């Protein structure tokens, strides 16, 4: 089975989530599968095709479980993994406005998805953190966009140039 | 004084200015690198009553004529076959453009602070709903009265199956709605309409008419009467910005990335519509893109912005040299794919051949040969078990996919851009095709990760994608996407299954 | 020239033979009907839902997106044009809402249209009838001008509290009502102000500037914790569902039915104002239309999905709650006009009466289908500690 | 079949080739205009006038007409089709006469049609919002029902009273105002008749039946001269003109601007009635519709004729005097409806500030075009003497 | 709280009662019939939901003419001789619906259950909405089409000609003069039921095959409000079906009116449709029995049998009458071509074929003079010919009916040739068939229309011409033409200089 919307992965992934009983087994393993899995700084390119899907379903879970186990106050201000959401989120623009280069800012920014997005802390919050940190970061990353050539730029990267045609 | 009296609308606009009030988090919620003006206006002074009634005026004499009079003429069925195909791809993807517009003039609503500017992005977000349920209605039309609803009658899943559709998704999808809100408002308004919706739209209803389509002419026209209103929000956002330090330091490369992502896609895609979508013809791509992007646009338009900091796109001299052959070169590749369509495709007559020929020189030497070629193969024959993809495999000509632009290259094989970059970041291999997208990889990789078909597919066998996401006529056998446009010898998902195409990821060649 | 020199091929006698000797003998597919794979919510397909259904090109990992694959432009940061991430909702299909209305663009300005012209005829008529003699001059310069003016300021908030839910919507058919629910907001503030600038025009003295209305709103008594709560609701809610629930389904419907239907269209009639009715009933046509897609969209599609029901319902329950307490402070602090009526107007039995049958309005139609327990008499006395 | 087996002549090449090589290079005439003859009273021709003025086939013997001779077909006896001897006013041209609003029969249905609509919705929220629970039992029970829609029977019998015009009007512009102002008319009864079904819908024992209300209109003595006034005006007028006058200019202008406006109108908001004000607003935008085009026919047409004026009025001021205390004498019994009120709903000052409201409404648009001198002191007193 | 509303039969439930007792609640019309005041009608609407039904259809119909229609040019495309056709069946047919709206106005005073009121009352409505859309088809070839001149000023151009009469006769005061019941039965039972239902979609089907689009664009529109107009006829007889004078009167009454009807529509419609068309439908000898015969005759009058009703009796001389009545009024309306607001056109070879193939004998009689006048000049301004002097050096002279007003040819006629000539009290009078010489000598009051003859005896043609303004813009250049070609267009001149002056044919007996 090697479906585009019905494949094994799938299948088995949903599997290992509905084995997630506990919203702080599901909520580490979520948080796992994005340090793994997503964002160009992902562990590994293996679940590509089908991550994304697979991410919904693990969110699904988590959500679920942190509606069951916390209190009302707690949904609203508290991440799932029992930090107060609004702390994390100073703290993070903090670092964010005192990041000394584009470089520095990125890692924050794509950071602190992987580690806060939404099942684990309270939309509210995560999406007021989305609104200063993305301004923070095309703000260093646009500044003199185009000085840098190409050739530095690659290296800046780091990617390993394979083929040039011209 | 018991004179009969009322109100209009420009006499209640008078005070909406005022309706805002000033409170601490009263900012909008998008991240943002400039700052829109507190007391930006809006040109036309409406009211939520009065737009209604405008619009209204519109749809009665647009649902009327189609209704009526057009269908008792049978203007659904009396259009030229490939021009009915060409409409199930310029309507439905003109439609997603529609429909993001609706969610990119939300955002830009959330982030003027100006009761006005608000207002007149309001405006749009109403109109580009209209316009989604407008471009909804063509293919709603000519499925219901057409020659071939298939692809009319399923777009919207079946337009998935396709590279071309990725592409579509770049420029008038996420490019409207991911990214600085005055990013997005440049590669919506000041670029997307301003230089090709606008202008674009108009062609369409000439082509149109040429091909003896007078359903589209009848509902892009009245979409045409709505854009005004949408330039002067385009010419807006850049007047409340204007006075922002961050303007001076960012406007530029915002609008320099945003022209050479539209026209990335535009200037192949649309040479391919007007050119190889219909049998009339009406007029050169090349001189039609050159007054339009360059003239029109990257002189007159973009010229009377010059006084708030505006520069014309540092990449369009790259953007002029590539584009001479762009469309020819895109139609080989979007032919050669004709199995993962949602329209029926047919290769160019004799008779065409010769304007080819005669408009471009050096066409027939190229392309021509290679129809010729191929159809001597019998691409357009079910039996002959041949589809041109076969063809690139045997003479070695990879087809890659921009990481960025979505856009399919074969850069052994173009006449125009040859240019190919291949890039290993964290175990991942990325192909671009031009140093504009590349640098905007380099340096925003988290925002560019979109999968491509090779990827997706890799290991898949042709027809078992196609029958996977219903590219199938009602008959469940017959493929909607056809090598011609007659209406005998039609492809079947078995005739494909034969020919045992596998896709494989044209990047994994390199160690 | 009489004919023209463009030649259509529909008309063009070269052309169309062309054209009709390309024609197949009959059509390549029998199957009609554009979204016949769309699964129809009544007995039939409806042009509303054939024409909006799937129009977003949300992939599979969205739930009930038909595309697959990332998407090719996200934002700086890598947050997605569109995500599950935007809202604390789950479902199994971001598509199943539908407005009961059908509404989509063409029948939607349609009746706003009517609703304009007919407007402006009613009227040149009340004016030319001279029905202005008849109205109590103290409601009409302190009630109408100020107070009914200074509640265009609260719909114009609500109307805001749209923006970002225009931008996050994750399907089409949600993004359609969303955007018309606000669009119906921004009407009656507007109508607001067309009422007094009417007024400016008949009556002698009377001055349509927003000042006044204004200065009421941010900094009178009256409406301060009604504007406290538009503030919140539109600038500090980041969620588009918790946005469009808390507006409609507990701030509007207790605060925005008792001002708009417990005081002004009850008490206007007792001055002689019949004008203040005629866009008051505009407001609860459009809030009684706005109602059916809130409840379809929270109630029907979200509140009792199939695998999200008892999530949903909590999520809900919670912001009830979190609402709740700022509508309650809104009411209590507009108890306070009371006092500025003249005496005798109406009494603390017919106020609370009123205030019951919003509450209970709400109990029955928003709090009971998600299983909030609300208590009635306890949301009643809390609101009238505001009476002076 | 997909191309169908009837050939078009715009569409089919061989048909089409045919038409078009015998088109002309040019039109024959540049005149593009319909109705060019036509003289505009206003500053360009309204596409109004030009579908509406000169369809009526009158001969040069009736004052405007084009055509010429006798009828071709005649009643027995000899009366003509149409003729002059229908009517006691006399014109230059019947033709000259200009509905303000400019309406022909498109505009016309659709603002109807429009209203029609609204007023669904309208109903529709109402009922969802629980508006009733604030209205007065005795109010609803006893004053809508009975008296508001034995009203309806009055509306009803104005409407009828156009019958005869309809069939004698002597031009297309009288016609069709004519009509319109009739068909308002019936819209208003039948609105009356609404507004009653509605509330047997969402009131448990509210019964809809006419019954009730009818035999108040043919029994009952609030509305015995109105009903007599309404029975004249209607069976015992055989002059179209004398009748449409007569009704907009006299009647409906008092009696039915008091029962609508300063009743109904003024009282049901005070019973926390905003419903039946809901349609009493279509009924006084019809009103104010209708007046200026019965304004522009008797009065600038007529009344200032450049031949028959001081005739005109003569005859218009008779019929003023004629109707005017048949309709006082439907005020006076309605004036009994007071009574029946619950104490408090109102005293004498407020009604006669109503009375003279109408009076000098009346005088304002009405009385004073036709020169006729009405004395508002004693028209208030004599209505007002019936309390 | 459910929402909830009333619909249009939830009010009209109670419209019945709306009507109440009074000494003189009758109708102020006289009439010999009683129609039941228990009476109903078929639909159950209200002012409102009518307005709403029409308002719709407005929508499509306008939307169509102003946006797709006219960027087709479809005003322009069509062939010259329908846009001159459509002149006279538009503003025709106007005048038909514009009478209407009195005789219902009529019925209604006549009607006295409210229902049946409120019947005819939609109708009168929709009359008023039929004139102002026929006024808006000349509306619309006049400012879009290839020639203006009578569409622009039919109003009063049509006084100029002969046919306008009849046209007056069956579709003005056939429809307003008279018992209530016999307008009735001229104007639904038989004028709609019979003719115009029929009648108004095969003018589409002409108006399709000759380029036309905007007529079936708006008189399919005007269509689809029949059904009303067929129900009100139908009620009428309902209405009257228990009055003892029914069965006295009833059969008299409508036979004189299809005879009337019938007079006029037999003879101009089939000459409207084959000779104001290049492209051709049917023969119209077929569509007639299959329209007045069949259908009508047949079909329709056998549903009224029970009330009473029985086919005409003058059916049987209709249609005897009736196969060359079209073919010979053409050769006078030709022959008369100055007098008329449209041009006109002879048969081409095709055409002449067409008429042979369909009516054997035409060529022979027709044909060859139709040759004759155009070989001898009569599409020429050179040539000083017109066709009447034809008509004067053959000695064939051309009356008009004193009652029905349609002019006829008894020496040349192909078709009937009666005449029938009187004297009273010093006028004389001409008369081409029985039913119509009994309707006059019964009812010498009712018709004493002065004929075409009477009115412009011993002016000279370009005179009356110029007086009732048959010119075009240029003031120079006629109106009518005797060819539809854009070059050597005849002046008031052209005619001037011929010095033909009208002449009193009956006068020849004295
Ligand atoms: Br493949
Ligand atoms: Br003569
Ligand atoms: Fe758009
Ligand atoms: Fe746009
Ligand atoms: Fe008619
Ligand atoms: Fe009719």
């Amino acid at each position: 089975k090697l479906g585009i919307h019905s494949n094994d992965t799938r299948d088995a992934w949903v599997n290992k989530i509905a084995q997630l009983n506990t919203l702080e087994k599901a909520a580490e393993m979520l948080k796992q599968f994005r340090m793994d899995h997503t964002t160009p700084f992902r562990n590994s390119y293996e679940l590509d095709n089908d991550y994304l899907w697979i991410e919904a379903k693990l969110e699904e879970k988590v959500a679920v479980l942190k509606a069951r186990a916390f209190n009302e106050v707690d949904f609203r201000h508290k991440t799932a993994f029992g930090e107060d959401a609004k702390s994390v989120l100073d703290g993070t623009v903090a670092k964010m406005n005192a990041a000394k280069d584009k470089w520095e800012a990125e890692k924050i920014h794509i950071g602190f998805r992987q580690a806060y997005k939404p099942p684990i802390m309270p939309v509210n919050y995560f999406l007021d953190g989305e609104r200063q940190l993305g301004t923070r970061l095309m703000e260093l990353r646009n500044l003199n966009y185009y000085d840098t050539p190409l050739e530095e730029l690659r290296k800046q990267r780091g990617v390993r140039v394979v083929h040039l045609q011209s | 004084n018991r004179a009969p009296t009322s109100v209009n609308a420009q006499e209640v606009h008078r005070w909406l200015q005022s309706f805002n009030w000033d409170f601490k988090n009263n900012r909008t919620k998008y991240a943002t690198k400039y700052k829109m003006a507190n007391e930006t206006k809006e040109q036309f002074k409406l009211i939520a009553k009065e737009y209604a009634r405008m619009e209204a005026v519109k749809d009665e004499r647009q649902f009327g004529s189609l209704q009526d009079a057009l269908t008792r003429l049978n203007a659904g069925v009396r259009v030229h076959p490939k021009w009915n195909e060409t409409m199930k791809v310029v309507s439905n993807f003109l439609e997603v453009g529609e429909y993001n517009a609706i969610a990119a003039t939300g955002m830009l609503w959330d982030s003027a602070q100006a009761a006005e500017q608000k207002n007149g992005y309001l405006a749009q977000v109403l109109d580009e709903i209209r316009h989604t349920h407008q471009c909804a209605y063509v293919n709603y039309y000519f499925a219901k009265n057409g020659q071939d609803p298939a692809g009319h009658n399923d777009a919207r899943r079946t337009r998935t199956i396709g590279p071309l559709w990725k592409g579509m998704k770049r420029v008038f999808s996420d490019g409207f709605i991911s990214g600085d809100a005055v990013e997005c408002s440049l590669n919506l308004q000041l670029v997307g309409e301003a230089c090709f919706t606008n202008p674009l739209i108009v062609a369409v209803t000439e082509w149109a008419a040429a091909n003896g389509d007078e359903i589209t002419p009848t509902v892009f026209l009245s979409i045409e009467t709505d854009e005004l209103r949408h330039m002067a929000n385009g010419y807006q956002t850049v007047v409340s910005i204007a006075n922002d330090p961050a303007s001076a330091k960012y406007l530029n490369t915002d609008l320099n990335n945003a022209f050479w992502t539209q026209q990335k896609y535009f200037t192949p895609v649309l040479g391919m519509l007007f050119e190889y979508g219909s049998k009339f013809k009406v007029e050169p791509w090349v001189k039609t893109w050159d007054r339009w992007v360059y003239e029109d646009w990257g002189g007159i338009w973009i010229g009377r912005l010059g006084k708030y900091g505006v520069e014309s796109p540092r990449s369009l001299k790259d953007a002029k040299q590539d584009a001479y052959w762009a469309h020819h070169d895109l139609y080989l590749l979007a032919y050669a794919l004709w199995p993962t369509g949602f329209f029926r495709l047919a290769l160019p007559d004799q008779e065409e051949m010769e304007w080819f020929e005669a408009n471009y020189p050096g066409w027939y030497d190229h392309y021509g040969k290679i129809y010729e070629e191929w159809r001597a193969r019998g691409c357009e024959d079910p039996s002959s078990g041949f589809i041109p993809l076969m063809w690139f495999i045997e003479n070695n000509h990879p087809i890659y996919i921009d990481r960025v632009s979505q856009v399919p290259f074969c850069p052994s094989l173009a006449k125009g851009a040859s240019t190919l970059r291949v890039h290993e970041y964290n175990g991942e291999m990325h192909t671009f095709s031009d140093q504009w997208g590349e640098r905007m990889w380099l340096a925003e990789p988290e925002r560019y990760e979109c999968q491509n078909i090779f990827e997706q597919y890799e290991g898949r066998e042709l027809s078992e994608v196609i029958a996977e996401l219903h590219g199938l006529r009602s008959d469940g056998k017959t493929l909607i996407a056809q090598p011609h446009v007659r209406g005998d010898k039609l492809w079947t998902l078995d005739d494909i299954k034969r020919l045992n195409c596998v896709f494989k990821n044209p990047v994994k060649a390199f160690n | 020239s009489m004919l023209g020199e463009r030649r259509r091929g529909l008309t063009d006698p070269e052309m169309a033979a062309v054209i009709l000797k390309a024609l197949p003998e009959a059509p390549l597919d029998g199957n009609n009907k554009m979204g016949y794979f769309v699964t129809p919510r009544w007995k039939r397909l409806t042009e509303y839902e054939a024409l909006t259904v799937y129009a977003q090109p949300n992939a599979d990992w969205i739930a009930g997106g038909l595309d697959w694959g990332d998407w090719t432009q996200k934002f700086h940061g890598g947050r997605p044009s569109w995500g599950n991430e935007t809202t604390e909702l789950r479902t199994v299909d971001w598509f199943k809402h539908r407005d009961p209305l059908r509404r989509w663009h063409a029948p939607y300005v349609k009746d706003k249209a009517e609703e304009w012209r007919y407007t402006d005829r009613f009227l040149q008529g009340y004016s030319a009838d001279g029905q202005i003699r008849a109205m109590n001059p103290t409601w009409r310069d302190e009630f109408i001008n100020r107070y009914w003016g200074a509640f265009l300021f609260n719909e114009y908030g609500l109307f805001n509290a749209h923006s970002q839910g225009a931008r996050e919507a994750l399907s089409d058919v949600t993004r359609v009502s969303l955007a018309f629910w606000g669009f119906d907001k921004i009407d009656i503030a507007q109508m607001i102000q067309l009422e007094r600038g009417f007024l400016a025009k008949i009556v002698p003295g009377f001055d349509e500037s927003t000042a006044v209305p204004k200065a009421e709103w941010t900094n009178g008594e009256v409406y301060k914790s009604a504007r406290l709560a538009v503030e919140g609701l539109w600038q500090e809610v980041f969620d588009w569902n918790e946005s469009a629930f808390s507006v409609h389904a507990v701030y509007d419907a207790l605060f925005g039915q008792f001002v708009r239907r417990e005081f002004f269209q009850r008490l206007a009639p007792r001055f002689g104002d019949n004008l203040t009715p005629f866009f008051i009933n505009q407001a609860q046509t459009y809030f009684q239309i706005a109602k059916q897609g809130v409840q379809d969209l929270y109630y029907n599609c979200l509140g009792d999905d199939p695998e999200f029901s008892d999530y949903n319902r909590t999520v809900m329950r919670n912001w009830t709650g979190k609402w709740l307490e700022p509508t309650i402070a809104a009411l209590r602090d507009f108890m306070g006009l009371f006092a500025k009526l003249p005496a005798g107007t109406t009494d603390k039995e017919e106020i609370t009466a009123s205030l019951y049958r919003v509450v209970d309005d709400w109990i029955e139609d928003y709090a009971s289908r998600i299983d909030f327990k609300a208590d009635r008499d306890q949301i009643v006395k809390a609101v009238l500690a505001g009476l002076k």
